[PDB]
């Protein structure tokens, strides 16, 4: 199973 | 069948949304990519929800 990238997208 | 055709992937593996931004999907879900600048792809499934998953789960799916 792959390691999730780093999240990138914006939050609230 | 359009100039512009909508773009689809096929997950991979199963996704567990880890937040509300986030889009659950299962393995063989196919999916329209809505974003793919970074790593994280808006996607949208089926059901017409919405939302951010992994690059990595997901393969290009041909055009027809």
């Amino acid at each position: 199973p792959p390691e999730l990238p780093s999240v990138d997208y914006n939050s609230l | 069948s359009n100039a512009q055709p909508k773009k689809y992937a096929k997950s991979k593996y199963d996704f567990v949304a880890r937040n509300n931004s986030e889009l659950s999907v299962l393995k063989d879900d196919i999916l329209e990519i809505l974003d793919d600048r970074k790593q994280w792809w808006k996607v949208r499934n089926a059901s017409g929800d919405s939302g951010f998953v992994p690059n990595n789960i997901l393969d290009i799916v041909r055009p027809p």
